[PDB]
């Protein structure tokens, strides 16, 4: 691994004022020559050489160099980069339940918990005269065993044959059985709703397709009513 | 002989309610005293008083509440830094310089999450809590500071039940990226702060989240030659990706926050992932040659940076991950002293408790630790001590020992060190520490235990105290008298008299409300000679039960381990008395806080479980100053940032 | 060791055994009681309640320990409800087959005793046989209170909560009966039966005062009886019916009743005195959180979990017996209702009047198998004898055994010298701990006391599971997370026979009441003199000096589916998974042995 040059071409920019020249120059531009590619660079004619004597030296060792020893080397040309960007891969809502009340001794509120599949925790502060009590936390844990959702797009042109692509999950260890129906509806001209049971294999997934073939335009009503071993639940979906 | 004692605290605090408790002793004919606080230097504005009879029902023992309010005292220019304590009555008139601060009460900001995406609104609210923990009612005004020290928004706004709800800060839809900081701040009059730190991160999604879950999160001896690291990549909640590409690379580093790091550019591997999981191993030993470093002496208190990059087989994606160190430990365990003062009392027994904490601050039991211990008596004589073993246990981690000390003993040089089974001696975790005999004229000690140490004390229930004195002159003491501390104010006091030949005797004390989340209780006796008289004291750190004073409790109706995305629940709140509840549904994924009794214990002045190397040490370090006859202050009022644990 | 191969005498009169220590210039004598080997059988059958022709399957453990004489086998013995005893099998403790019941044999508790060859006790383990059916639902009574006073003027209530076995709730009517019970049989109040509509599984059966006042209006006849409620309760579609019962609410004129008889009757003067009350319920549960005074002291306290609240009084040390009063002072009750008890104590006799005490010091609460717990040896004395002491021998008595025996070294000085006793597992359920001094080679000091480890197991056994739920036929998979080389025993019991019957089943509390009650102590303290300790503790004494303990007298001291596809549940048993596995899975680090079973 890191045949020869790979490991002198980055250590040469390992501690450069223009070592992201140099990363961004190795970069597979399939379509662009080295120079026809290096004319618009505009940062001065030292980011312009850091650039091409990193980018003809790649050119090369793609010639004769094996798939497996140059995606080694796109790891050793990773600390000519600045520092690693703070990113999350996640995305947590909006916090509900974000309000005071007096609560004269005892007191009820309802609400709708909201459409997501995540273990939720509720604390309280109280703040009386007698000083603060934070309370003991609850969770929330809305959690499904088995539960499909569909992955409606959000723009359907008319008259096209849409195939509703839709995956039904199983957290359980013992493979089980399900059916999916679809609500029809006047708009919707599909290809009373028969269960064909279907069988999902324990701790995995199974694609569940429909097709529609949409007619009239505006926004529709498609419930994707998941009846399993436990319940029968609607998912409601809008086209 | 007539003597007396007037109890202060260490520090008055500008707009707090001080109690001042005085106590005299061999008097017959009642009498009054005028506690006052002064100007300084002149003793010419007086800023409150208080009137106390000193009469023969209150077992001549009384208190009066003074306060120095924030409205007479001359800022601006300069702030205020010492007052006069004065006391006079027809039998002593005497006076002490005391400092004061403006630190009055806490502020917790609560922030909703603590990872936030752009465009998302940052929800906060302060609990505004004065110093006799009640609602401030103060305005604050809160300061939102970006990465760049920044002051981006600052929102002001008035308080009225004790929670300050704030308007929600919106994050742009570019933001600057990093650790931002909210500060709260009162407007006037004090300078009372709070922190709370919260980070914007920007929101990429993966075609399939990797993660890299090694081993353990620190590498010493047993990791130093095999290191398994695992790697796990699925696309969703079940979909797992089939065949994919690795690549590892290692790096050593410094700490976590130089990000200059030093790449092995020989320990790259390359390996096939099999339907989600791989286990890879890296031998660190060999693989930190170049850079020598050749021992684990070396590399200490340093990190490893493991990079991967998983590429899909299938659709030729590239998901790339990180670890930002992995901590190279030389020995596994941290030891330190659990509630353990540093102080003798001579012909009395030592009890020291250690705790074996990892080196990320767990409670590791099972753990043998060795304790050797040194006499070095008045003469420079050091004696050696058996030594004695014990094992850690697992609930709290704590090791108990107990020495039984000569009657002579002036200094105790004791080293504990672990005694593990499967590691050298060079990597056993080893402290020493260095305990001092409390020293006093006519050599005459005090020694107070608490009955039920391991367990914490139950509110509404009785302490019972066992006091014993090791005097020359144990005949002649007449009364014990005592003061219980919380929070940094004097809250009881009393007088139990000596049962005249018992050799130690019992004061039973009843746990209140007002000393919650910790107290500590000083007490002491008078023997008196043909000298001047001197007072003997000692003070226990206690440890009573986190019962809030109305205990709220909410729960969720129907209470099910599952519900479904819509249901409508109720959330069922019930307190004890009338109080304003603040509600926060925080998904709890975030968290990968609102520990508040160990910030709010912060108001408490002293530290350590007690004791002190003379009388006026242990009034210094309880968190109390005083005025007597018979000794003297005479304590440096210097900085002094002790880092002493008493919890496990 | 004794071999009982040469005890051949018959059991109705005792054996003693003269103990000869012979050595240079030493020759002792005591002369000791015997008894038998102890050994403790438990039987744990697989339910509570069986059918008649059903086959009863049974297993019975041991606490077996070292000897070489390993033939001792174990009878098991199946007994009529009338006596007639009908199997006597010799088993063997590795796989003994099940008893097959008749088909008309009688309707009753049965018993099983279980007992070694050659020994008198046994251990007894009832079931009933009676033509039932699984009741299909389960019903939780919970009263207002513990107690029913005697004379007062409020009402009875018995909440009902209904639900069915796989946790649904019942919706249907109950029939409650309240009556008074004395000793043996039922008086019951036919003017005070009601009917509650049960809706969503609540609904509560008021008991009026007047009503049960216009029964027994003579007080005298409801001296020290149970009041109970059998509440029947049916659905609404009228399918089945279930009957309970809510026994137990005892007629009492004080909410408390509390007993001495843990704290030691011999003082100290001078020391102060470690005074552990007990308050318990009327039954003999023990209550919590019930704050006892002592008003000749000014000492008060608050009663554990385990219904104990140590005092420390502070003595007059020119005293020979203590009078002391103890009277519970809860919060909310009015004065004329809370207990009260008082005792003396007896000063300890020192060896001629010299005034050498010894006063060892266990004040901690909660000991659990795996503690430090810190025990202090207080002496008092002329200083002159104090100044020639230098080691106290302290020793371990759990189950009528010397455990452990150490010394502990007193330099000089030092009135108040401690130490740190390790709680090993051996300890469990309790254990006493004697220690005494001795000055001028002539006269010995001692004092003892009583400590409650808590009843935990020796080992640990954890099944674990998802905890979620199943479908019928599914697989599922436990782990038995267990000590290293154990031998778990298994059962699955459906829940609707498990609560039907849960009277005769064995648990970890009713395994150490029957090893609690085979030490020879007969207090939890000390004694009147330094023999009286020696005595009390189950211990012997003998001295070159010729001061021995009283003799020991006795062993006791005083569009649809086609139904060619839909399989039809037809498995229905009432127990089953009756297996035993033995752990021989690799311990992990905390020394946990764990295995995973699938079914
Ligand atoms: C940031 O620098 C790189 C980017 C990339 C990137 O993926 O854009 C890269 N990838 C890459 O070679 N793939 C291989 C499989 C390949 C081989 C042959 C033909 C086409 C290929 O690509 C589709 C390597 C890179 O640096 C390696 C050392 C260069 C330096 C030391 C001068
Ligand atoms: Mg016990």
């Amino acid at each position: 691994t890191l045949q020869k040059k790979i490991e002198e071409i980055a250590a040469k920019y390992k501690h450069s004022v223009v070592k992201k020249c140099c990363y961004d120059g190795a970069c597979v531009n399939n379509d662009e020559t080295c120079e026809q590619r290096a004319a618009r660079i505009s940062l001065g004619p030292r980011c312009i050489k850091a650039f091409t004597e990193c980018c003809v030296v790649a050119s090369q060792l793609r010639a004769n160099i094996s798939h497996k020893d140059m995606q080694l080397g796109r790891l050793h040309m990773k600390t000519l980069l600045p520092v690693s960007k703070p990113e999350i891969r996640s995305y947590f809502p909006e916090s509900w339940l974000w309000e005071v009340h007096l609560v004269p001794r005892r007191k009820q509120l309802q609400f709708a918990l909201p459409d997501s599949l995540t273990t939720w925790e509720i604390q309280g502060v109280g703040i009386s005269n007698t000083g603060i009590c934070v309370a003991d936390t609850v969770k929330a844990k809305v959690f499904k065993d088995v539960f499909l959702e569909m992955n409606i797009p959000y723009s359907v042109v008319r008259g096209e044959q849409i195939q509703l692509k839709g995956t039904v999950y199983n957290y359980r260890t013992s493979g089980m059985q399900f059916c999916v129906k679809m609500s029809a509806v006047e708009g919707i001209c599909t290809s009373s709703s028969k269960c064909v049971r279907q069988k999902v294999e324990g701790s995995s997934s199974h694609l569940v397709t429909f097709t529609v073939l949409p007619l009239e335009i505006g926004l529709h009503n498609i419930n994707f009513s998941l009846e399993t071993w436990f319940g029968k639940e609607i998912l409601v979906k809008t086209l | 002989e007539q003597t007396y004692v007037i109890s202060a605290p260490k520090i008055f605090r500008v707009g707090a309610s001080e109690n001042i408790v005085i106590q005299v002793y061999g008097y017959t004919e009642a009498f009054d005293a005028t506690i006052s606080i002064k100007s300084y230097p002149d003793k010419k504005f007086s800023y409150s008083s208080g009137h106390v009879h000193l009469s023969s029902e209150n077992k001549f023992q009384n208190s009066a509440i003074l306060t120095i309010q924030p409205k007479q005292l001359p800022g601006g220019q300069n702030p205020v830094s010492y007052v006069y304590l004065e006391v006079v009555s027809k039998h002593f008139s005497k006076s002490k310089r005391m400092p004061i601060t403006y630190d009055n009460g806490f502020l917790f900001i609560h922030t909703d999450k603590p990872v936030y995406t752009p465009d998302q609104s940052v929800k906060v609210r302060v609990y505004s809590l004065n110093d006799d923990l009640k609602p401030a009612k103060r305005e604050t005004v809160l300061t939102f500071i970006d990465p760049e020290g920044s002051e981006v928004d600052m929102v002001e706004e008035i308080d009225h039940i004790g929670i300050i709800s704030f308007p929600d800060f919106k994050i742009p839809s570019n933001p600057r990226y990093g650790m931002w900081t909210i500060k709260a701040k009162y407007k006037e009059d004090f300078s009372t702060t709070g922190t709370a730190y919260f980070e914007v991160k920007e929101y990429v999604l993966p075609h399939f989240s990797v993660s890299i879950e090694p081993e353990y999160n620190f590498i010493g001896y047993k990791n130093f030659k095999n290191f398994e690291i695992t790697i796990k990549a699925r696309y969703f909640y079940n979909k797992v990706v089939t065949e994919a590409d690795v690549y590892i690379t290692f790096g050593i580093r410094e700490d976590l926050k130089d990000d200059q790091k030093e790449m092995m550019q020989t320990a790259m591997q390359n390996t096939m992932l099999i339907n989600g999981i791989a286990q890879v191993t890296f031998d660190s030993e060999t693989a930190v040659k170049e850079l020598s470093y050749y021992s684990l002496e070396d590399l200490n208190n340093k990190y490893l940076y493991i990079a991967v990059t998983v590429i899909e087989s299938t659709g030729g994606f590239s998901e790339e991950a990180e670890i930002p160190g992995i901590k190279y430990v030389l020995s596994p365990y941290k030891l330190n002293l659990v509630a353990t003062p540093l102080f003798l009392k001579p012909g009395i027994p030592y009890p020291i408790k250690v705790q074996v904490k990892d080196s990320l601050d767990q409670l590791v039991g099972g753990v043998p630790v060795t304790l050797n211990a040194q006499t070095i008596d008045v003469n420079q004589e050091t004696s050696d001590l058996d030594p004695s073993k014990s094992v850690t246990r697992v609930d709290d981690g704590v090791a108990s020992f107990v020495l039984n000390l000569p009657s002579g003993v002036t200094v105790l040089e004791f080293n504990v060190k672990t005694d593990a089974p499967d590691l050298p001696e060079e990597n056993q975790a080893r402290e020493g520490y260095r305990a001092i005999a409390y020293s006093s004229l006519s050599q005459s000690y005090l020694y107070i235990d608490w009955t039920d140490n391991h367990k914490a004390l139950l509110v509404g229930e009785h302490l019972n105290i066992i006091v014993t004195p090791k005097s020359p002159y144990i005949d002649k003491i007449t009364h014990y008298n005592y003061l219980i501390l919380s929070k940094g104010k004097i809250i009881h006091f009393g007088t139990r008299e000596k049962f005249s030949d018992a050799s130690y005797q019992s004061i039973n004390i009843p746990v209140t409300q007002n000393m919650v989340p910790s107290s500590r209780l000083l007490v002491y006796y008078i023997v008196t000679g043909e000298q001047t008289a001197e007072l003997v004291s000692d003070s226990v750190w206690l440890n009573i039960e986190e019962k809030c004073g109305n205990q709220l409790q909410v729960h969720l109706s129907p209470d099910a381990d599952a519900y479904s995305p819509g249901q409508t629940v109720s959330l069922n709140m019930a307190t004890g008395m009338d109080s304003w509840v603040a509600l926060a549904a925080v998904d709890s994924a975030v968290y990968g806080l609102e520990r508040v009794f160990q910030f709010l214990e912060k108001s408490d002045l002293g530290c350590g479980a007690g004791g002190g190397l003379n009388n006026a040490n242990v009034f210094h370090l309880a968190g109390l100053t005083f005025l007597t006859n018979a000794n003297a202050d005479d304590s440096q009022e210097n900085d002094e940032p002790c880092k002493e644990i008493l919890r496990p | 060791e004794i071999p009982a191969k040469e005890v051949s005498t018959d059991s109705r009169q005792n054996q003693y055994v003269v103990v000869q220590v012979t050595g240079p210039q030493v020759r002792l004598e005591k002369v000791v009681l015997l008894s038998y080997q102890s050994s403790f059988l438990f039987i744990q059958t697989d339910k509570g309640i069986y059918t008649p022709g059903s086959p009863v399957l049974y297993r019975v453990f041991s606490m077996d320990h070292n000897t070489s004489k390993m033939n001792k086998t174990v009878i098991v013995e199946f007994q009529t409800p009338e006596g007639i005893l009908v199997s006597s099998n010799s088993v063997d403790l590795n796989f003994f087959w099940p008893y097959n019941l008749p088909d008309l044999v009688s309707l009753g508790t049965w018993r099983i005793v279980a007992k070694y060859e050659h020994s008198p006790e046994n251990y007894t383990a009832y079931f009933d046989v009676r033509k039932y059916v699984l009741p299909s639902f389960e019903v939780r009574l919970q009263p207002s209170e513990k107690f029913f006073y005697i004379d007062g003027n409020e009402n009875f209530h018995v909440s009902i909560t209904a639900r069915y076995l796989y946790g649904e709730e019942v919706e249907g009517v109950a029939f409650v009966l309240f009556g008074v019970k004395i000793d043996d049989a039922k008086k019951s109040i036919p003017d005070s039966l009601t009917r509650i509509p049960i809706i969503d599984g609540d609904g509560k059966a008021t008991l009026k005062r007047d009503t049960f006042r216009s029964r027994f209006p003579n007080l005298n006849e409801l001296v020290g009886h149970t009041l109970y409620a059998s509440v029947t309760v049916m659905t609404e579609s009228g399918s089945d019916m279930v009957v309970t019962e809510q026994s137990g609410i005892h007629i009492v004129a004080s909410p408390y009743q509390i007993h001495f008889t843990k704290t030691p009757k011999y003082f100290k003067p001078g020391m102060p005195y470690e005074l552990t009350v007990y308050v318990t319920n009327p039954d003999g549960s023990p209550a919590a959180h019930v704050p006892v005074v002592s008003e000749a002291f000014h000492s008060m306290g608050t009663t554990l979990s385990d219904g104990t609240a140590k005092l420390i009084l502070n003595i007059p040390l020119n005293a020979q017996s203590l009078p002391i009063t103890v009277r519970t002072n809860h919060g909310d009750l009015p004065r004329e209702r809370q207990a009260t008890k008082s005792m003396t104590a007896i000063a300890y006799q020192t060896q001629g009047g010299s005034g050498n005490y010894l006063h060892v010091a266990i004040t901690s609460t909660e000991i659990k198998p795996g503690d430090n717990l810190p025990v202090n040896f207080n002496v008092k004395g002329n200083a002159n004898s104090l100044k020639q002491i230098k080691y106290f021998t302290y020793l371990i008595l759990n189950k009528g055994k010397i455990f452990k025996v150490g010394r502990q070294p007193r330099r000089d000085g030092q009135n108040l010298v401690t130490m740190n006793l390790h709680i090993t597992p051996d300890l469990i359920p309790s254990f006493r701990f004697v220690a005494y001094y001795q000055v001028g080679n002539n006269e010995i000091v001692a004092d003892s006391v009583w400590v409650d480890v808590k009843d935990t197991c020796m080992g640990t056994l954890v099944v674990k599971g998802d905890n979620l739920i199943q479908m019928p036929g599914a697989a599922m998979k436990i782990k038995l997370e267990g000590d290293p080389g154990a031998r778990v025993g298994l059962v699955a019991v459906d829940k609707a026979v498990y609560v039907l019957n849960d009277k005769y089943k064995i648990s970890q509390a009713k395994i150490w009441d029957t090893i609690e009650k085979s030490d020879f102590g007969c207090t939890a303290g000390s004694g009147q003199n330094n023999l009286g300790v020696f005595e009390d503790a189950g211990l012997a004494l003998t001295t070159s000096t010729n001061l021995n303990t009283k003799q020991r007298s006795a062993a006791k001291c005083p569009g649809f589916i086609a139904d060619s596809d839909i399989i039809s549940r037809s498995d229905f048993p009432k127990s089953w998974l009756w297996l035993t596995k033995d752990l021989t899975e690799e311990p992990n680090s905390q020394g946990i042995s764990s295995k995973t079973m699938s079914f």
